């Protein structure tokens, strides 16, 4: 138990650890050691998400005939427009070419949907 | 079989909090990103897997 | 052996690991636990 105690003093307290159900339940932030008789009382500060909402997804976006794959993020929709958000929180963004990755065609992707990828360089030519 | 349920269906978030709704085609795209593989390998080769 | 088993239920099954020869040989994808008498049988899906 002391080798498991000195592991959590090294890994959880002194730095950030990605481990699940080791540094405490959920996503690990930090750890506060507290001294006790014959042991150390751990205080595990964790990141727990709470309120969720169901969205409409799709793996890829077809525009010009080439499939647009997401770089970092997910594809969600409220039923009208497709948004680019993240797995841990809801931050809707305008779909841009910097947030998408162009690979392959639209035929080989199962579940691909059609939308218009906004290019920011196109209004900046005449303005 | 309850943990075989939420691993295949509900994702990796069932033990870290409340269970999300994650489709299975979106699970392995983000499970390739930990080992350094992007999403080009999964969607094209999905019939070969 | 049970504390090694309770770690691999937490790390390999409930999460994703970047480790070599912990969740199985090669790059880790996912892990499937199975019931066993007086123990547990792991199914390690690996990327080779």
């Amino acid at each position: 138990s002391a080798n498991l105690a000195a592991t959590k003093m090294s890994e959880c307290v002194l730095g950030q650890s990605k481990r699940v159900d080791f540094c405490g339940k959920g996503y690990h932030l930090m750890s506060f050691p507290q001294s006790a008789p014959h042991g150390v009382v751990f205080l595990h500060v964790t990141y727990v998400p709470a309120q969720e909402k169901n969205f409409t997804t799709a793996p890829a976006i077809c525009h010009d005939g080439k499939a647009h794959f997401p770089r970092e993020g997910v594809f969600v929709s409220n039923g009208t427009h497709w948004f680019v958000t993240q797995r841990n929180f809801y931050e809707p963004q305008i779909i841009t070419t910097d947030n998408t990755f162009v690979s392959g065609n639209c035929d080989v992707v199962i579940g691909i949907v059609n939308n218009t990828v906004y290019d920011p360089l196109q209004p900046e030519l005449d303005s | 079989s309850a943990l075989l349920a939420g691993t295949i269906t509900s994702g990796w978030t069932f033990g870290a909090g409340a269970a999300l709704q994650i489709p299975f085609a979106m699970q392995m795209a983000y499970r390739f990103n930990g080992i350094g593989v992007t999403q080009n390998v999964l969607y094209e080769n999905q019939k070969l897997i």
